[PDB]
């Protein structure tokens, strides 16, 4: 740091030893720059990771921006939901046995979307009810009485 | 090729990129001040002193990009909330849709039972049973 | 020192969004605290159509029976 | 700082959620639904069960969502 | 946004300075104009996506609309 950021006070000192030095040869110098000064890969590596982080925290600055908009969705689904539920428990809460159809439609709409999927489906034969000796064939006409 | 190099490169080392881009006329002053100093012992004089191109590394340019997608990103979740508002109508007539529809069997299936429930499961297995039919993806197995 | 910078930032968003949620969960406390689960039923059962759906595109998806 | 956010966000999110836990399990059934689409272009090789489907309509299982709004 | 938006008074600004610094070499500037202005792809990506999403907004005011029909479907 002191190297880059003193660049011209490390030169004035270069400048001065070295001449100091070279009068004993009866040299003089005119003028000395240090051309170049760099680090090794890991090092401007990391300092460039410095400033990385660096806009990485400016950025972060517009997530506060979009969380604002984001709290304001979450209310207005809330909201939503909110409203869709109270008017749907009064009904379920006498027999939710539409919740039983709607749930019987799910799965005709699903076998639809399952048909031409590109999925590899492994489904139980028991969806077919071709065991009529099974013990579980009269299960859904015995939970009618 | 040694005044000039060693003057500029100790004049930026003076800013951040920051200040470098956003004040470089102040740099660019700077560098000048230097330059004629050190120019003028050694009988040149300079006319013009201009910093002509100034970028930054690979990962730091990329980075800045980012933050402005991000100001941007946050810029598009408003038309994102504006559609969360129209969802949010649409969900409430939706579901005042299922609510009259559960209104409606809960009435009749509390005096009349579920035997329409396992009649429409019969009538669904059919109909899955032929939606699955030209399917080579679908496999059945037995249970267990 | 950056890192914590963002850290800050990502505080102000969390809280942000906290109170979001927070709000979300008031009003859907109070719908179902009289309402019932009904609602939430009836979201499973649009959800499993919707998420068939979504991975209905998809080569490595496999279904396998329960068990 | 991260822990000064969490709590500021537990004291109000604890407070909402005390009376009537049900937005979790709303705020669940949207994750599935935003996890099915990041696994939709995934490159994971995934196996799901079939219950997912809700094909089997004679199990047992069946009117178990709606048999815990009695 | 400021550089697309105010984009004649930045030219403005610029031949401003620029005829300051040109007198000093007897140069006269006649006219500036900023004829590009553009940005990485990454931004100009971004910007696509807000408009998408405002389109996508005004997409969702008919998704009410069917959710009427929807409504009586269901009823």
């Amino acid at each position: 740091s002191q190297l880059i950021t003193q660049r011209a006070q490390v030169s004035l000192l270069i400048r001065r030893e070295l001449t100091e030095r070279a009068k004993d040869f009866s040299l003089i110098l005119d003028d000395v720059a240090i051309t170049e000064l760099s680090f090794s890969r890991e090092y401007t590596a990391a300092v460039e990771a410095k400033q990385v982080a660096q806009q990485e925290a400016q950025r972060a600055q517009f997530l506060v921006e979009k969380a604002k908009q984001e709290q304001r969705q979450k209310i207005v689904q809330a909201e939503g939901e909110a409203e869709a539920a109270k008017m749907l428990g009064e009904a379920l809460s006498k027999n939710p046995g539409y919740i039983k159809l709607r749930k019987i439609r799910a799965a005709q709409n699903i076998s639809k979307t399952i048909a031409t999927s590109q999925n590899r489906i492994y489904l139980t034969a028991d969806n077919l009810v071709l065991n009529l000796q099974d013990e579980s064939f009269t299960r859904g006409s015995d939970s009618l009485i | 090729p040694s005044i000039t190099t060693e003057i500029l490169k100790s004049v930026v080392a003076r800013f951040d990129a920051g200040e470098l881009i956003t004040q470089r006329e102040l740099v660019s002053r700077q560098v000048s001040d230097d330059l004629t100093e050190r120019a003028a012992t050694f009988g040149l004089i300079l006319d013009d002193v201009s910093l002509t191109h100034l970028t930054f590394g690979k990962e730091f340019t990329e980075a800045v990009e980012a933050k402005q997608v991000a100001q941007q990103e946050a810029e598009r979740a408003r038309f994102v909330v504006e559609k969360a508002e129209q969802q949010k109508k649409a969900a409430i007539i939706s579901a005042e849709g299922d609510s009259k529809a559960a209104e409606l069997i809960a009435n009749s299936l509390a005096t009349a039972g579920d035997g329409l429930i396992e009649l429409r499961k019969l009538e669904a297995a059919e109909d899955i049973a032929y939606q699955l039919s030209r399917s080579r993806n679908i496999t059945y197995l037995p249970a267990g």
